[PDB]
RNA sequence: AUGGCCAGAAAGUGGUGUUGACGCAAUGUGAUUUCGCCCAGUGCUCUAUGUCAAAGUGAAGAAAUUCAACCAAGCGCG
RNA sequence: AGACCCUGUUGAGCUUGACUCUAGUUUGACAUUGUGAAAAGACAUAGGAGGUGUAGAAUAGGUGGGAGCUUCGGCGCCAGUG
RNA sequence: GUCCUAAGGGGGGCUCAUGGAGAACAGAAAUCUCCAGUAGAACAAAAGGGUAAAAGUCCCCUUGAUUUUGAUUUUUGUGAAUACAAACCAUGAAAGUGUGGCCCCUUUAGUCCCUCGAAAUUUGAGGCUAGAGGAAGUUACCACA
């Protein structure tokens, strides 16, 4: 797949979501995934994360579970916040963890609280894909929600077909085509046969036609 | 493994009730009844 | 006749080649029945042309073994 | 019941015979057959119904799947699991939904469903059903496995090194252990496992007997460690039966090991790590029961590292210099296993050559809870990128994930590159 | 009977046969009187998926060639 | 120089799913083999339509976005049920 | 199918198993103190050989568990062990010590490796070099030497 091929589907991709017609909203420039000459139950389902060197969902939400001084610390730096007793007065009611998951798409717990998350909150963020990644004490929060906001994750499920964002319309073109090199490039790295498992590639934003890489 | 001692040290094995010593004596038997299926004559 | 081969009779059963063959096992006998019948053939030395003893018979040995306890 | 058996056995075969002549249909001889199956007081011919059944749906899905047959009959077999839980009737459905998974002809999610129908039921033996046919499909998947791998002193120190890490690449990428396509296709796996606990394991009025619940346990603990799930309540009611004098508990350590992952806490197996140990290896224990433990309490750290204290640690690796060979083993493979996984814990006498020099030169990282490999850049990107600054050079003389697309055959040279540092690194 | 069982290197060849089921051919048992069950296994015999040769077909290549389906009888199944 | 025992680079008769072959037989293809009709199958495409175990307003293949789309009537998000 | 087939080098400090006498709970056994203690401990031979300011144990640095060329022994090539020769190193104040652990087919690769013999290019093949893997009985019908 050639890269002045990439460079320029991301042209016109822009150039529809921006100029010829925008929504009302920032939307979402995203890469959807086909597989092909592979098993998704027999075989290995393949995890990883990665960090995009710029943002892909600014408007991403990340809720903050840890102890006082990472309150504290949350509430300096403009991060919602819930402490342990806001997961005890949630007494492990299913529709309340939903109803959190639902509405925070990322958590980050602090260490001493992490090892209890799974004791307070039940199954659901372990059901919701969304179980927080530790953080200590030491560590500056601001950048700790600065790789979280910036990482993605490529899991297999049941089916052969994967979908991941990367990017915005609102973002320039070369921070764009570098998010997804490194996507691609990530995803490749992780497939055992690298290119001859990859079924189709296909570019869009939240409300556009598709541009097909592959 | 083709080594052939004279006694056999029993070896214990965790989950299971412990094996009889080898000089208890078992007394229990069962028995069947022979028929002869002829009719009188 | 290449099915009623011995080698394709053994595929069609599923023994492997590689495991133990006794010789003269074919569709009606298998190596049991070739343990038994061989009973009714034993009982015979290996000589020499001088018509000495050079292997001796089933159970017929010679050597004396040490006996302690 | 009332007609002579050769005769009741003609009849059922001309009825197959006139499907097969295709005077009657497929669904009218099923129809026919079934309730006779479940009802029937002949064992023959129970038998020889269930035979022609499976024949028939043989027949009738080797040419093409004809899914609207297999829907009717799922459905049928729903519907007499779903009408009482009590009777027996419903092992018949089992064991047809057994021979035609084993015979690939049901391949869909709806067996998964009505065998986890089966197994959430009142009656012991179509419980026992479903539970082993979500068992023993693993030795079935092993099988397809193994045909579908059948179908793909400096010196010799390097080689060893070299096969070490294949065989840790192999692990890397590897088929994972307890996994099979129904316990994966199984739809609320979370939801299933806490039923099964509930419903079977925890009822004290349940008579089941120890067989029947330890194949519910492995029905539970395959389900939690395959799908990583979080069920607390297990684990204190493993406390109870974590005993030497506990009939099977080389079973109940097994499922034990099963049941533990990578996100269940430590604080909730550390307990039963400390009671494995008072209970298992003591100065009064036996030999047997002390590798029995070891083995187990091994098995529990393979699945999660972070259980164990580290003194409780180095206490049981020092179960090495014991004169039993069983317990030696054991102790040295807890000790190798935190070898690789966690070598901080282990006595600067025991971590060995790759340990002490990764600590030392600062590779070697504490393993904490939570914690997911982040990888910024692809593995080996680095060498690939002075793999390829060296090519430049040298044809000079005659940002590799930022600018340049990934090449397969620079994946592979990139693959390449890593095997060779990592030799290095062994070397 | 455009047949069954045989002969013959072949034949526009021959035996049964100048024959036609009260016949020809292959067997076992062996005057007269008296005298069940099982198709388990091995034989024999009847009726869409598996196994599936040569020829033929499709794809790749510059070709040699390679890979795929399709695949009769027999075997398996009943 | 018989009969008997023992030996063989032993010979020969016979038997059998022992090995390698073969007469005969059976099946398929090409040719002998000409003049005409009617059918289907398999691919190729040019397309089109579909999804109930329960609960839910409906009849949920799944995946990722997404709180806004909008033909300006609404559909949405929210809530409910999974 | 899982698990085990063993951490080597340098320097420094200290003695082990066990017995006797003592110390709240503490007793046969938990920790502490002294005396006696030729190895009765440990060192990956369970009653072999050898080791006490060590070959044991702990602490601090390290990977001589590194390349290269010959010689010897077990005996063409190996493998193992033994003293070295050259380089690069480690450790210690230094002498020194350390080159490990007390003792015939199949298939892959070769840029500048060689042939396919009328010449050349590309597939393919061969060679050489360096690797990886692994055909039954019976004879009381008989016959011969």
């Amino acid at each position: 797949i050639t890269v002045a091929g990439v460079r320029q589907n991301v042209a016109e991709l822009l150039d529809y979501s921006n100029n010829v017609k925008k929504r009302n909203f920032l939307e979402t420039v995203e890469l959807q995934i086909g597989l092909k000459n592979y098993d998704p139950q027999r075989d290995k389902r393949f995890s990883g994360t990665v960090k995009l060197p710029t943002v892909p969902r600014p408007n991403m939400s990340i809720c903050i579970l840890g102890d006082q001084h990472d309150i504290d610390r949350a509430k300096h730096g403009g991060i919602d916040a819930m402490s342990a007793d806001d997961l005890k007065k949630l007494n492990k009611n299913k529709k309340l963890i939903k109803k959190l998951a639902r509405k925070y798409d990322a958590f980050i717990a602090s260490e001493s609280l992490i090892k209890q998350i799974p004791r307070l909150l039940g199954p659901g963020l372990s059901k919701a894909g969304k179980f927080p990644t530790p953080v200590s004490h030491s560590d500056d929060l601001s950048a700790k929600v600065n790789e979280v906001k910036s990482t993605v994750k490529f899991q297999l499920k049941k089916v052969l077909c994967m979908g991941v964002a990367v990017g915005n319309v609102g973002m320039t073109q070369e921070q764009l085509v570098a998010n997804i090199m490194l996507a691609i490039n990530y995803l490749v790295s992780l497939l055992k046969k690298g290119w001859q498992n990859v079924g189709s590639l296909t570019i869009k934003a939240t409300m556009s036609p598709p541009k097909r890489l592959y | 493994k083709e080594k052939q001692k004279d006694f056999q040290k029993p070896k214990l094995k965790v989950g299971k009730p412990k094996q009889k010593p080898s000089n208890f004596t078992d007394t229990s038997f069962k028995t069947k009844s022979i028929v002869v299926n002829q009719q009188t004559l | 006749g290449t099915g009623k081969k011995e080698k394709n009779r053994l595929l069609r059963e599923g023994r492997t080649p590689g495991d133990p063959h006794v010789k003269g096992e074919n569709f009606y006998r298998s190596a049991k029945k070739i343990k038994t019948l061989n009973i009714l053939k034993e009982g015979k030395p290996i000589r020499d042309s001088k018509g000495k003893i050079v292997k001796a018979a089933s159970f017929q040995s010679k050597e004396v073994p040490k006996a302690v306890i | 019941t009332t007609l002579d058996k050769d005769l009741r056995e003609k009849v059922v075969g001309s009825l197959v015979l006139l499907r097969r002549k295709d005077v009657i249909d497929s669904v009218s001889l099923l129809t026919t057959l079934f309730p006779i199956l479940i009802s029937s007081p002949s064992k023959s011919l129970r038998t020889l119904i269930y035979t022609k059944i499976i024949s028939d749906l043989r027949e009738s899905n080797a040419k093409a799947t004809n899914h609207k047959l297999n829907r009717t009959i799922q459905t049928v077999l729903h519907n007499l699991l779903t009408s009482d839980r009590t009777s027996s009737k419903g092992l018949w459905a089992c064991r047809i939904t057994r021979e035609l998974w084993r015979r690939q002809i049901w391949t869909d999610a709806r067996p998964c469903d009505v065998m986890k129908e089966a197994c959430l039921s009142d009656n012991e033996k179509v419980v026992v059903g479903g539970c082993r046919f979500f068992l023993g499909g693993d030795k079935e998947r092993e099988e397809l496995e193994d045909e579908e791998s059948d179908e793909d002193k400096r010196q010799k120190a390097y080689e060893k090194a070299l096969e070490k890490i294949k065989k840790q690449e192999r692990k890397k990428h590897a088929p994972h252990p307890l996994n099979f396509s129904a316990l994966h296709l199984i739809n609320d796996p979370q939801g299933f496992a806490e039923k099964l606990f509930q419903k079977h394991l925890q009822n004290l009025k349940n008579k089941f007997t120890l067989e029947n619940r330890l194949l519910v346990l492995q029905l539970v603990t395959r389900l939690v460690g395959l799908h990583k799930l979080t069920v607390l309540p297990l684990y204190s009611w493993f406390v109870r039966y974590l005993t030497p004098k506990q009939l099977n508990v080389t079973t109940f350590l097994a499922c034990l090991a099963q049941a533990t992952h990578n996100l269940v806490p430590p604080d909730v197996i550390e307990p039963l790590v400390v009671k494995i140990a008072n209970e298992f290896v003591s100065e009064a224990s036996a030999a047997e029961v002390a590798a029995a433990g070891l083995n187990a309490i091994r098995e529990v750290a393979m699945r999660q590292p972070l259980c164990m204290s580290e003194t409780l640690l180095q206490d049981l690796v020092l179960y090495q210099k014991s004169k039993d060979k069983g317990v030696m083993m054991a102790a040295k493979g807890l000790q190798s296993l935190y070898r690789e996984v966690y070598p901080e814990m282990l006595q600067k006498k025991f971590r060995g050559k790759e340990a002490t020099m990764g600590l030392r030169a600062g590779e070697i990282k504490p393993l904490k809870f939570g914690e997911e490999e982040a990888a910024e850049d692809i593995e080996g990107i680095e060498l690939l990128e002075k793999y390829k600054e060296e090519q430049k050079k040298k044809k000079v003389e005659q940002k590799l994930a930022t600018t340049t697309i990934l090449t397969p055959a620079d994946l592979a040279k990139l693959k390449e590159l890593r095997q060779q540092a990592k030799l290095d690194k062994m070397l």
